[PDB]
């Protein structure tokens, strides 16, 4: 939400031309929330490895 | 048929609580301008109030939705199923009655209406009072502030498409439509003119010089549309032959022949189609994820469930199997 | 737990997005830019 | 740096290796096992 909002703050004042900062703007959106969905994958994947070991030879004192 | 509604049939087939996200509509303009009647129009089916006066006299938020067969239900009629559209105008006319009165007054309060269709987005068309200076009747002395900031609290939120309604009768200068799109869409980028009343134009002159786009100059273009005369209404003229005889007046008009073809209702209704095919996607990404994971969630039992026969001992002896590993 | 996910959670976000949406707008933006539309019906003097 | 590669390589293995492993082996073995060809052929005694 703040990246993509970003991207309208740099397209909104350099472009004075029409559909020019329409085309950029719908272009690099949908490539972000393309990426949204990698991530958020990604992330989960993250949370289910520590799900997995729970590992005790860590620093924490046993 | 157009595949966002192809696709709005599909999310209503899959049920799951998802939505295209398509933003509202407003359709507003002066009084007695044509607004009414052009959203009837785009609707398909008439079941609005249309006269000459004062006849939209309180904000209609219609919702368009998407289910097996057609019927209306509003939120003081509760449990009622409306179904003959004649009996929904009466009944509109009637709610707008019993609280703005029988002497031209108006009232802010919407009207929430929702119609079912079989092929039609989930839409949020709002209808709402045209634009007056001079009170008349028993309308307060600042009926004109009250029409303005009235339709100004519907139009200025974002993800709302502007219809500005304008006569051909009146110079466009005068447009109080075209005033309130230019003041709340500068840029003029959810805003869509329609020239309505092409009929009633003195003679000798012609609406070239705006339907080219060239007098005001305004980017989505004007779409010129030619609706019911009120001789017209009172004789019940069914639809399709209104539009018959208005694609037979764009094809023998000699200054609009050349433009017949992005002319008439149904260009405007293609037109709110690629709008709104435009702005449902940058969504989309994210919600074929959304969707992608949930076919995820099934994918492996539609492995077990595609190809079952009754009586299969080898599906029938692996389940036992396993069944009897898992107690 | 919560300090390895906090210290590695930026940087699996920055690794699949920033640093690859920033990469796509070097490199790929003016390809696809000039296929989405007419390329000629584009960049139209505003009426300002 | 070699901290958080330390606690997550082991935890990075085993959940796509072994704790995936035993979840075959508890689940698909006996679908596999059974679906494959020539039961009669696949359970042989042995002369012992
Ligand atoms: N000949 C002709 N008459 C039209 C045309 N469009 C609208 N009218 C007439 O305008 C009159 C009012 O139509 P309507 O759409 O209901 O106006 P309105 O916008 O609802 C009035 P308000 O918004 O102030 O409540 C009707 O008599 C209708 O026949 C047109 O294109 N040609
Ligand atoms: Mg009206």
């Amino acid at each position: 939400s703040e990246l993509i909002s970003t991207v309208r703050q740099c397209t909104k004042k350099l472009q004075q031309y029409p559909r020019l900062r329409e085309e950029m703007e719908r272009i690099v959106t949908t490539h972000i929330r393309e990426r949204e969905g990698r991530t958020k994958e990604q992330v989960m994947l993250l949370i289910d490895i520590e799900l997995a070991y729970m590992n005790t030879n860590h620093e924490d004192f046993i | 048929i157009p595949l966002v509604n192809r696709l709005q049939d599909a999310f209503s087939a899959i049920g799951q609580n998802a939505d295209l996200d398509l933003p509202q509509i407003a359709v507003v303009g002066g009084q007695s301008a044509g607004k009414s009647s052009v959203l009837e129009n785009f609707v398909g089916r008439d079941f609005l109030p249309r006269g000459s006066g004062i006849v939209t006299r309180r904000p209609l938020v219609l919702q368009l939705v998407n289910a097996t067969t057609e019927y209306a239900e509003f939120l003081h009629c509760k449990g009622k199923k409306f179904t003959d559209f004649e009996e929904v105008r009466l009944e509109i006319e009637a709610e707008t009655d019993r609280v703005t009165g029988t002497n031209k007054g108006i009232s802010p309060v919407p009207i929430n209406l929702r119609v079912y269709s079989p092929h039609v987005l989930n839409l949020t068309l709002v209808d709402l009072p045209g634009m007056t200076k001079v009170p008349v009747g028993d309308q307060p002395p600042d009926i004109e502030f009250q029409i303005r900031d009235m339709l100004m609290q519907f139009v200025t939120k974002e993800n709302c498409l502007i219809l500005a309604v304008s006569p051909a009768n009146s110079d466009l200068a005068n447009s109080d439509a075209l005033k309130v799109a230019k003041e709340v869409d500068p840029q003029g980028q959810r805003t869509i003119g329609v020239i309505t009343k092409l009929d009633l134009m003195d003679e000798g002159t012609d609406a070239r010089d705006v339907l080219e786009n060239k007098l005001l100059p305004l980017r989505r273009g004007y779409i010129g549309v030619v609706n019911r005369s009120q001789k017209d209404i009172d004789g019940k003229k069914d639809i399709t032959a209104a539009l018959a005889a208005e694609r037979k007046f764009f094809l023998s008009h000699p200054s609009y022949r050349h433009l017949a073809d992005r002319m008439g209702t149904p260009y405007l209704q293609k037109v709110l189609n690629q709008q709104l095919t435009n702005h449902i996607r940058d969504t989309l990404p994210g919600l074929r994820n959304k969707l992608q994971s949930q076919l995820l969630s099934i994918e492996k039992e539609v492995e077990e469930y595609k190809n079952f026969r009754p009586d299969d001992p080898a599906r029938k002896t692996k389940a036992l199997l396993q069944m009897v590993q898992q107690f | 737990v919560n300090k390895t996910v906090r210290d590695l959670m930026p940087k699996t976000i920055m690794h699949l997005m920033i640093n690859n949406t920033k990469e796509f707008i070097f490199s790929e933006l003016l390809a696809n830019l000039y296929s989405c539309g007419d390329q000629n019906t584009l960049m139209e003097e505003s009426a300002e």
